[PDB]
């Protein structure tokens, strides 16, 4: 949102220079956001309605960055990045050693059981395949 | 630290007691504070800061170990009272039992 702000900014220095700008003036700079706004709406109201809880919210974001508008698809890829960082952070964890950080709320994985593969919640940009051999590197990294 | 925020505290000679973070090492440190006390009068987890801590912890243990053994002869005190309380030595139990079963 930090171009938004921004863009506030030097509408109050233009209006400092002189103010007998129109309405319609201001609505000609800020029909960029003019789109991008009601567009992404829908993604965080279906996230709150929803109740999400786990993995996906990744897919929720990941489903509307498909879409043919380049700001709202790119706004909502940065986002999904973001997001993309606490599941990396997790996953340095549980490959490496199997420790978890994240309690409560669901990161793909909990030797053999209280340290199982949970296949049901997992991204959908994500394959089965990769879940598997990411289950072998756990497991064996706690077993020695 | 006895002052309270400290999970240890301050024959059997010792009453120090002891009774989120790694307290697998923490634990450790209270027995062996034990161990050297006795020697004077003879992802989130901790992975630099426990090098320079359970490097000393074995060290210590061991020789404290070492030191009964090759300089006060303790592997010589079991087979020392081995000789009498068990019995095991000739020329002593055919003398003690021999003379004591005599008078009752």
């Amino acid at each position: 949102l930090q171009p938004y702000r921004q863009a506030l900014l030097d509408l109050e220095q233009e209006f400092l220079g002189d103010p007998h700008l129109s309405i319609s003036h201001v609505n000609y700079f800020l029909d960029q956001f003019q789109l991008l706004f009601p567009s992404v709406m829908v993604v965080v109201e279906q996230i709150k309605s929803q109740k999400i809880h786990g993995c996906q919210i990744l897919e929720t974001v990941y489903k509307h960055s498909c879409g043919g508008l380049p700001p709202v698809r790119s706004a909502l890829e940065k986002i999904l990045a973001v997001c993309h960082g606490v599941m990396y952070k997790q996953l340095s964890a549980w490959m490496l050693h199997g420790l978890l950080l994240d309690q409560h709320e669901e990161f793909f994985i909990k030797s053999l059981k209280q340290f199982s593969l949970r296949v049901e919640i997992l991204p959908s940009y994500i394959p089965v395949r990769v879940a598997e051999k990411i289950l072998f590197v756990g497991e064996s990294v706690q077993m020695f | 630290d006895a002052y309270g925020e400290f999970m240890i505290q301050v024959k059997l000679y010792w009453t120090h007691g002891y009774v989120v973070f790694l307290k697998h090492i923490a634990h450790d440190i209270y027995v062996c504070g034990k161990t050297i006390n006795l020697l004077k009068l003879c992802v989130l987890m901790k992975r630099s800061i426990t090098a320079p801590l359970a490097a000393h912890i074995s060290l210590v243990n061991k020789a404290a170990v070492d030191y009964f053994f090759v300089e006060l002869h303790l592997e010589a005190h079991y087979e020392a009272l081995r000789h009498f309380l068990l019995m095991e030595d000739g020329e002593f139990a055919q003398s003690l039992s021999d003379l004591l079963f005599e008078k009752l």
